[PDB]
């Protein structure tokens, strides 16, 4: 059924009305602290704001404002953080969020450099010998472990909070051939990065609202959201036909600006959900499909 | 250049 939808945009060619239509029909609400001249150098684009009723709150007496916005799902009964890509200056604000919202992963979906431009500051330790002192927020971050893939690398990290000295696990997913408003190799690659966040248990209720973060923190962010919500949409109505994509976006839109930035990301995440949905109606087999199909694997020696 | 969407 939604399958029908999918071919029938497909056959006539308009996926740039839809998302225009989307677009349009976009919330508007404020961002009054984040234009504040206060907080320009905590913004990494002028067009990408968090509005003021969803946006995170550093629990700092100082100045509490970091470009995040709490996405969270009622129905689907899930919230995301989604946020830009840290600055220079940021990467303290950055994990202070982390600890105070108690969130257990990170996913990371662009590279610190692309197409030879920064978009994304080193705001995680390499080598497990260097770790990263933010102290500013009063913070510790040491590289434990890290599992490199071909397009993706999964890494393990420690959270000290110098003051209680109390330290946490943080899982990093790092997503690392996902072009900026680009698409991902194919449904295969994305969902097998999809449900590898999701069996690491980073997405439990039991946790704080993972991280998801690009450059901007609307595109591919909004693309991997918006497909993880509709599939747990699915699971939980059992009824995919129920499931309006374009609706989900929009209710995502009422909490961050600008999520999917291009038609293409939108046809993508139906493209995802529709071959996600092979799993949600029952398919055990399907999930090693995509391990296969996404050549996780590198080549030894 | 200090704007996402170009
Ligand atoms: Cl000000
Ligand atoms: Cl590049
Ligand atoms: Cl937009
Ligand atoms: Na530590
Ligand atoms: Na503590």
């Amino acid at each position: 059924e939604m399958e029908k939808e999918f071919e029938q945009i497909d056959k006539s060619g308009s996926w740039a009305a839809i998302y225009q239509d989307i677009r349009h029909e976009a919330s508007d609400f404020p961002c009054r602290v984040a234009k504040l001249p206060k907080n320009k150098n905590r913004n990494r684009y002028r067009d990408v704001s968090p509005f003021d009723h969803s946006r995170i709150k550093l629990h700092q007496e100082d100045n509490d404002y970091i470009n995040a916005s709490l996405i969270k799902m009622e129905e689907a009964q899930r919230s995301y953080i989604l946020t830009q890509g840290p600055l220079p200056n940021t990467c303290g604000h950055f994990w202070e969020m982390v600890w105070e919202q108690k969130s257990r992963g990170v996913v990371m979906l662009n590279r610190v450099m692309e197409k030879g431009s920064l978009k994304c500051a080193q705001y995680w330790p390499q080598k497990e010998e260097k770790e990263m002192i933010f102290e500013d927020t009063n913070l510790k971050l040491t590289l434990i472990s890290e599992d490199i893939k071909s397009y993706y690398t999964v890494r393990q990290l420690e959270l000290e909070n110098l003051t209680t000295q109390e330290t946490r696990e943080i899982l990093h997913f790092h997503y690392t051939t996902w072009p900026a408003f680009g698409v991902p190799e194919s449904p295969a690659s994305f969902l097998n990065f999809l449900f590898k966040v999701r069996e690491s248990g980073s997405l439990s209720p039991e946790h704080g609202p993972v991280v998801v973060h690009a450059s901007a923190g609307i595109g591919r962010s909004g693309t991997f959201c918006l497909a993880d919500t509709c599939l747990l949409l699915m699971d939980k109505r059992k009824d995919p036909s129920s499931v309006d994509i374009k609706k989900v976006l929009l209710e995502m839109r009422k909490f961050r600006m600008g999520l999917i930035a291009t038609a293409d990301q939108l046809r993508f995440s139906y493209l995802a959900v529709i071959e996600g949905a092979k799993f949600i109606m029952g398919d055990s087999s399907v999930q090693d499909q995509w391990k296969e199909l996404s050549h996780e694997d590198l080549e030894p020696a | 250049k200090e704007y996402y969407k170009v």
